[PDB]
């Protein structure tokens, strides 16, 4: 068989700087590799083939080269909208259904501080017994931040999941959403509901919060 | 402007079967070789089968943890394609792809090599015996409490579905900017639960309806729910 082998596994190249990708077949694969790219929640597109020949409508930034077993891909200029995982794929020697692990890459832009925002439950969800209060950091980078729950100024530990998109395609930021869950009969024996949220771009912690029925 | 699409994933328990359908638009299907492939777990795309044309004598060909189960069938005069999915495997919940080989070179010993130049979007098959269930549509309100600089945070959290996957829009896919939706995360229940925001103007929030369309396809669930400003 031909494997395929891709390095780094990731890569973070800062917007309009340029981004190398390795591919190496672990037999000649004379000039016949073709390199493709899957933005999140899409099939792959197919960016270049022959090596280093770009696809229709394939932006010129884009440009690969090698032959045998050693080849690359690069991005120049990048922009937030490379953002994706490449693959590469043999076709010199039959079958032709094999693609390496790919190379994740990732944009390394400025420092972005999160816009912090919090709802409380809806009287719907409330009526049904449950209290669900969600936190959201919006448009930060980079992608670690710490997310407190308190409630009446008591720090919550292990009542609440979180999760965080992809990097985004038009300003390279992520956002993340904190939910806190809780019974109605929990959630009416307490006033204030707060996220505490620290991240590299805040200078100091920020707080959003609200007392149950004042909404 | 060809294109592919595939249609027919959905929830199905184990040892049951499902069809998939690969449906061209653009070109005839019929000049091209039918390769299906599958992703899951954030790994690389993974050959399930192929059918080469007619012209090439119209046989298929199978992994090995497909072969005995999967069957690939087309039909040229409606430029379509199905992969016949039998005796189903929780390992079979994956993505799946349809493509053309619009790529192809030989040489005197026959086909070289191909390259996959038309990608359908995908069709996500859950293989699994729990049972279906729709999701909970809660507003997320915006207030005092979720504006910031004269821009104001609303959504909505589809809460507790099952399985995979939901889609969320707005105002039937006028609004686009600024949304986020989030990655489903799975709950200790066993459920899913996902929340959709979007950002818009303060001065907004007293006239634009903002309305997040919900679709839950295993579930045969739509729901369109309107968001309505909170006071504090």
């Amino acid at each position: 068989e031909i494997v395929m082998t891709q390095s780094p596994a990731t890569v973070s190249v800062s917007p309009g700087e340029r981004a190398t990708l390795s591919c190496r077949t672990s037999q000649s694969v004379s000039n016949k590799l073709a390199w493709y790219q899957q933005k999140p929640g899409q099939a792959p597109r197919l960016l270049i083939y022959g090596a280093s020949t770009r696809a229709t409508g394939i932006p010129a930034r884009f440009s690969g080269s090698g032959s045998g077993t050693q080849f690359t891909l690069t991005i120049s200029s990048l922009q937030s909208e490379d953002f994706a995982v490449y693959y590469c794929q043999q076709y010199n020697n039959w079958p032709p259904w094999t693609f390496g692990r790919g190379t994740k890459v990732e944009i390394k832009r400025t420092v972005a501080a999160p816009s912090v925002f919090i709802f409380p439950p809806s009287d719907e969800q409330l009526k049904s017994g449950t209290a669900s209060v969600v936190c959201l950091l919006n448009n930060f980078y980079p992608r670690e931040a710490k997310v407190q729950w308190k409630v009446d100024n008591a720090l919550q530990s292990g009542n609440s999941q979180e999760s965080v998109t992809e990097q985004d395609s038009k300003d390279s930021t992520y956002s993340l959403s904190s939910t806190l869950t809780l019974s109605k009969a929990d959630y009416e024996k307490h006033k204030v509901y707060a996220c505490e949220v620290t991240h590299q771009g805040l200078s100091s912690p920020v707080t959003k919060s609200f007392n149950r029925g004042e909404c | 402007e060809e294109q592919l699409v595939e249609s027919g994933g959905g929830l199905v328990k184990p040892g049951r079967s499902l069809r998939l359908s690969c449906s061209a638009s653009g070109f005839t299907l019929g000049d091209y070789a039918v390769t299906w492939f599958r992703q899951a777990s954030g790994k690389e795309p993974e050959w399930v089968g192929v059918i080469r044309t007619k012209d090439e004598g119209g046989t298929t060909e199978y992994a090995a943890s497909v072969k005995g189960r999967f069957s690939i069938l087309r039909d040229d005069s409606k430029s379509i394609a199905h992969l016949q999915m039998n005796s189903l495997k929780i390992e079979d919940t994956a993505v799946y792809y349809c493509t053309r080989n619009g790529l192809r070179w030989y040489d005197s010993s026959g086909p070289r090599g191909w390259a996959f130049d038309i990608w359908g979007p995908g069709t996500l098959v859950v293989v699994s015996s729990a049972s279906t269930k729709g999701p909970s549509v809660f507003p997320l309100a915006p207030s005092s409490k979720s504006t910031s600089g004269g821009t104001a945070a609303l959504g909505c959290l589809v809460k507790d579905y099952f399985p995979e996957p939901v889609t969320v829009s707005w105002n039937s896919g006028a609004l686009t900017s600024g949304v986020h939706t989030f990655p489903a995360v799975l709950q200790s229940s066993g459920l899913y639960s996902l929340s959709s925001v979007v950002t818009v103007p303060s001065s907004s929030l007293g006239t634009q309806t903002y309305i997040c369309n919900v679709n839950h396809k295993p579930s045969n669930t739509k729901v369109d729910k309107k968001v309505e400003p909170k006071s504090c």
